[PDB]
């Protein structure tokens, strides 16, 4: 999904809000801020509702103005908030309605997702691949900078994990993929308007074609 | 035009989305404050430190933790949820390491701890794939430029974690002495070991 959250190369932004060691307080900020990650959990692990992925997801399809303007822990409450009446096991009526006042939730999904690629190619390191120019509107885990792109294998995961394109959807086709961290030099990715060297995008193997 | 929705006190929409679930049966007796003390005591940056230093001042160890990190980090036990699969990365004389998570927050929490907020900052987020040497710059750690800056963007399962180079100075010292100079901005890359004057 071509959202706002795919961040990587965007330009405008001020400095990162941070110097090396500095003090960063606590844990959690707020009293309530270990929720969403915890209710994340139970909905994953307790409930089975929802797949991490489908969190990813969610979140990304807040709307683009909302989530820019949304800190990141109370994105997470959103974003579950939005899949528990998604998924049915609570309705927006009663979250309100114990909230005492509205509680907006991520838009719906307008992809159905996609399964995991039928072809596909086992690389090897030291390989050159290309990203696959492919158009997602749904979840996807390549960030825009890379489409098209053509860089080296560095490793082949040992364990494989269901196609995001697919379990971000809770479809039952995410079947398994290795993933591969693929190198790319700065200049491949941004021109001549960089001060990088190279960058490394774990991709998977769906993603990916021959050079 | 372009203006906020209403929204309830965060803290209220939060805890509402707890009772909602709660009052259902759906959230076991001390689940939620079982999860906190987890991410408050043992997810922690002091554990990756611990690593640093063993692979410092143990050969084998650091070649172990270099190509297979999920291996090595279980001989001290220290996988755990959003830290299964694990890659080390190591910095050189020429090169200098950097990881980021583009498009959310994706870290290493068992042995890095959750992220910082600057982390999952849109700045962040945007600015360091595209100009990390500037980044770092601006955060107080200066990468001359015949050093290879390369940044790791965590778009998948694997999880990272930076092995700095040790620095002149701390030839003999502890395990425990190695450890105190590697801090959680270390780990993450935006931060070189430091030894005190
Ligand atoms: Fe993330
Ligand atoms: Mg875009
Ligand atoms: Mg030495
Ligand atoms: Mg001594």
């Amino acid at each position: 999904m071509d959202g706002v959250h795919d961040l990587a190369g965007v330009q405008g932004f001020g400095k990162v809000p941070h110097t090396v060691n500095a003090d960063i307080g606590p844990t959690f900020h707020a009293e309530w801020e270990h929720l969403p990650y915890s209710l994340m959990f139970a909905g994953v692990a307790e409930l089975g509702a929802f797949s991490v992925d489908e969190v990813r997801y969610v979140v990304e399809r807040m709307e683009p103005r909302h989530y820019m303007m949304t800190p990141y822990y109370e994105r997470y409450v959103i974003g579950v908030a939005t899949l528990m009446v998604e998924k049915g096991i609570l309705t927006q009526d009663e979250l309100e309605s114990l909230a005492g006042g509205p509680f907006p939730l991520s838009r719906p999904s307008e992809s159905e997702g996609r399964p995991a690629p039928v072809e596909t190619t086992t690389f090897e390191v030291g390989q050159r691949v290309r990203v696959r120019d492919e158009y997602v509107p749904g979840h996807i885990r390549m960030p825009a900078y890379c489409r098209g792109r053509v860089g080296t294998i560095s490793h082949r995961t040992t364990e494989k994990w269901p196609f995001p394109d697919a379990i971000g959807h809770g479809r039952n086709d995410a079947g398994e993929e290795p993933t591969y961290h693929v190198k790319f030099a700065a200049e491949e990715l941004f021109g001549s308007d960089t001060d990088g060297g190279s960058v490394v995008v774990d991709l998977f193997e769906g993603y990916l074609e021959p050079a | 035009e372009n203006a906020a929705p209403a929204q309830a006190p965060v803290s209220d929409r939060a805890w509402a989305l707890f009772r909602a679930l709660d009052g259902k049966g759906l959230v076991p007796d001390g689940y939620v404050e079982g999860w906190k003390k987890t991410f408050e005591e043992d997810f922690s940056p002091r554990r990756g430190a611990e690593l640093v230093a063993r692979a410092w001042t143990d050969p084998e160890f650091r070649q172990l933790l270099l190509t297979d990190g999920t291996a090595a980090v279980a001989q001290y036990g220290y996988l755990g949820p959003q830290g299964e699969y694990i890659v080390a990365v190591e910095d050189t004389p020429t090169l200098k390491n950097v990881i980021v998570c583009s498009l959310c927050s994706c870290t290493a929490w068992p042995i890095l701890g959750l992220p910082p907020t600057w982390y999952k900052s849109f700045e962040y987020r945007a600015r360091v794939v595209r100009e990390p040497r500037k980044v770092l710059s601006e955060m107080g750690t200066e990468i001359a430029s015949d050093i290879e800056i390369r940044v790791y963007d965590t778009t998948a399962e694997t999880r990272y974690m930076v092995l700095p180079q040790r620095p002149a100075g701390t030839e003999g010292w502890s395990q425990e002495q190695l450890q105190e100079i590697v801090t959680k901005d270390c780990l993450i890359g935006v931060a070189i070991p430091q030894v005190p004057t």
